[PDB]
RNA sequence: GUAGGGGAGCGUUCAGUCCGCGGAGAAGCCAUACCGGAAGGAGUGGUGGAGCCGACUGAAGUGCGGAUGCCGGCAUGAGUAACGAUAAAAGAAGUGAGAAUCUUCUUCGCCGUAAGGACAAGGGUUCCUGGGGAAGGGUCGUCCGCCCAGGGAAAGUCGG
RNA sequence: GCGAGAGCUAACUUCCGUAGCCGAGAGGGAAACAACCCAGACCAUCAGCUAAGGUCCCUAAAUGAUCGCUCAGUGGUUAA
RNA sequence: AAAGGUGAAAAGAACCCCGGGAGGGGAGUGAAAGAGAACCUGAAACCGUGGACUUACAAGCAGUCAUGGCACCUUAUGCG
């Protein structure tokens, strides 16, 4: 007995071309260009990932070190001396405190910095 | 109602407004040319800038816009000092290929494009 | 550039058998209908000939029976019309813009007297 | 010699190209005799009309 | 210039035709595994 | 984790068998933000018009982006190049639904040991009348060597 | 890279030996960069410490601290 | 060589409408004309009309991933 393609081949063509959505040109709309578009997209998506989890941990930084500065200290300096009075905090909440909430900002910092001396 | 049958036993479809050029020898972007400035105009209007276009697809153009003028007025009781055109548009026909020589012993499939041109008319009205 | 004339996609030869045979026509019939282009060409050649026929004397005749070969029609400019044309200083034609056409598209017109 | 295109163009610069191809719309008037519509230095064509008769109805 | 093809009816039949197909013993055989074949064309004698 | 060996499975058809659906609508197709570890598979909505899902088992022409692969369709180049000899055309008149192109007229231009005429070879109704205009015509066509129908070809001395 | 031969103590050179690496190795670093320095990615996280390598801005992190040098932009390409 | 399919049955569309026509818009038949003779489904490339959000100081394997804007609300008001 013999059995075509039939059905299957759109079937999997379909997948990838819906997948294949808001792609500039031929890539949203040809399935080789399509499917192929995706290889790349693959690697860019599982890197991505780990990636953000970098991104990320930079701007908390970066909010952070401004805070510090924002009265006379450093950013090492500040989250030295909060890792010096055991001051166990993320920074990505450090980030939160420092930028959404002031006067606690504040305590924090003299903290960090008494614990310094 | 119930079901698709009973619906398909009910209602019919009327065209208010259509008309169709099927079939017409010439190529839709050419055609489309005249036809992209009847577009949405007082429907008289179409009949004298169709009059005065010098392109060769004014002609088949043309004779569409009276067939939906006719199509409106008759056939669905509409309002001639107000009529105008809704839509308008082009898309291909089966187009027509043969064969020419040339240089040499090569040959050429060369296509004579067809033209599915087509207008809607229409009641315009603000308020 | 101070150049002057058409040169209308015909030779040089050519360029003259038409406008003789175009004032010919303008000639025989008071109006036609042409290009409007060969027209504003067969204005002013025409009506030079115009001038040359408006003299009487024999001259003028035969100056005129060099450009216009067919003596029905000299005859007609020379004694007929020429003649209806002394006081008009110029002017002798005017020229008309009517509209297109199927084939070549192009503007089209009248040209008399 | 023979130079041919590299790459099969998109349709997004095609229609770019087109971009001009646009027809300009014959302006147009009324004819004050007959009353069909003439071009401006023209005779209106129903008529026959310039300022009396020309061509004729 | 000029071309490999230049009718003579003449020629043709008696080059191509049946008398001529059929005296000779390969050409029997050519008639028969044509007609194996459902020729309608035959021959240049059924032009 | 490459060549490679091993392990478990997803889907396609045909087949045996059971659960069973279907004109209050099958398959196929179309949309989507649900589910599964993945091959995949469900819900509902629109299509369609008469067949089909599911489980278990069996057998395979059983899963394609490539092979300057094969068939077909449609894109690019492009409204570009070209319209096939630089012998040349004008005006009037007519016809038609429509005419630069078809038909009259009057001229002009070209061939004239030809670009005239008569045969042969080849072609096969292309000849004539009346009609047609899809396509063939390198544009247009009311026209044609194209389409339709009807007619036309006559030998004792020519030729066999 | 270390050992030698052929070379011109030439080669992104070639022919052996030997370790690691790429091949079949992603991740950070060396601007960029198969081989080099750190390091071997079973999925998830908007969580923390480090390596090589860094901390004026681009660009995360001391325009740090003290004892000095060079003033040539050396640094940021060679010799008698 | 490529060539297949209206409907259950021709009941094959009298007749009015724009056009020389072609083609279409009714009507009328049928269950359906979302079957009308280029007559079963009608995928994709490919060409268009409309609409949303966008785009004329910009450097690009066209993705990814983060955030803001705007829009929408039938596995769908949140992980959207
Ligand atoms: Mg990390
Ligand atoms: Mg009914
Ligand atoms: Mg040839
Ligand atoms: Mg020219
Ligand atoms: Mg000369
Ligand atoms: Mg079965
Ligand atoms: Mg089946
Ligand atoms: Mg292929
Ligand atoms: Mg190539
Ligand atoms: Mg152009
Ligand atoms: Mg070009
Ligand atoms: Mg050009
Ligand atoms: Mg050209
Ligand atoms: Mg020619
Ligand atoms: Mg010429
Ligand atoms: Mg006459
Ligand atoms: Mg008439
Ligand atoms: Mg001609
Ligand atoms: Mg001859
Ligand atoms: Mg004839
Ligand atoms: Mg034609
Ligand atoms: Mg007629
Ligand atoms: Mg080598
Ligand atoms: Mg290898
Ligand atoms: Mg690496
Ligand atoms: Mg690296
Ligand atoms: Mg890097
Ligand atoms: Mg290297
Ligand atoms: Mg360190
Ligand atoms: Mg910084
Ligand atoms: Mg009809
Ligand atoms: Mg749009
Ligand atoms: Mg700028
Ligand atoms: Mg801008």
């Amino acid at each position: 007995p013999r059995a075509k393609t039939g059905i299957v081949r759109r079937r999997r063509h379909k997948k990838v071309l819906k997948r294949a959505k808001g792609f500039w040109g031929s890539r949203s709309k040809q399935y080789r260009n399509a499917f192929q578009t995706l290889l790349n997209a693959a690697t860019y998506e599982y890197r991505d990932r780990r990636n953000k989890k970098r991104d990320f941990r930079r701007l908390w930084i970066q909010r952070i070190n401004a805070g510090a500065r924002l009265h006379g200290m450093n950013y090492s300096t500040f989250i030295n001396g909060l890792k010096r009075a055991n001051i166990d905090l993320n920074r990505k909440v450090l980030a939160d405190i420092a930028a959404r909430e002031p006067e606690a900002f504040k305590a924090l910092v003299d903290a960090s910095r008494n614990a310094r001396q | 109602f119930r079901n698709k049958k009973q619906r398909k036993q009910q209602v019919k479809l009327r065209k208010p407004g259509f008309a169709v050029a099927k079939y017409v020898r010439m190529s839709p972007r050419k055609v489309r040319l005249v036809v992209d400035v009847i577009r949405g105009k007082s429907v008289q209007d179409a009949e004298d800038l169709l009059r005065f276009i010098p392109r060769s697809a004014s002609e088949p153009v043309a004779k569409v816009l009276n067939s939906a003028k006719a199509n409106a007025l008759h056939n669905d009781e509409m309002l001639e000092d107000r009529l105008f055109v809704k839509e308008a548009y082009v898309d291909a026909g089966p187009t027509l290929k043969r064969l020419i020589p040339r240089a040499r012993g090569s040959a050429n499939i060369i296509k004579k494009r067809t033209s599915h041109i087509t207008i809607i008319v229409a009641e315009k009205g603000n308020k | 550039h101070g150049k002057a004339g058409r040169k209308l996609n015909r030779n040089s030869s050519a360029r003259v058998a038409l406008a003789r045979a175009q004032a010919t026509a303008l000639l025989r019939e008071g109006r036609i209908q042409t290009t409007l282009t060969k027209a504003k060409e067969l204005r002013p050649f025409v009506e030079q000939l115009i001038t040359t026929a408006k003299g009487g004397d024999l001259h003028s005749r035969r100056l005129v029976a060099q450009d216009i070969h067919d003596k029905d029609v000299v005859r007609k400019v020379m004694d007929e019309v020429a003649p209806k044309y002394a006081e008009r200083p110029g002017g002798y034609t005017r020229i008309l813009r009517v509209g297109t056409r199927r084939g070549d598209g192009v503007t089209m017109a009248l040209i008399e007297l | 010699k023979h130079p041919v295109p590299k790459k099969k163009t998109s349709k997004s610069k095609r229609d770019m190209r087109r971009s001009h191809h646009a027809l300009t719309a014959p302006n147009l008037t009324e004819c004050p005799q007959c009353h069909g519509k003439k071009l401006s230095h023209h005779i209106c064509p129903n008529c026959g009309y310039y300022d009396g008769r020309q061509v004729l109805a | 210039m000029k071309r490999t093809y230049q009718p003579n009816n003449r020629k043709r039949a008696k080059t191509h035709g049946f008398r001529a197909r059929m005296k000779t013993k390969s050409g029997r055989n050519i008639l028969a595994r044509r007609r194996a074949k459902g020729r309608h064309q035959l021959t240049v004698s059924d032009e």
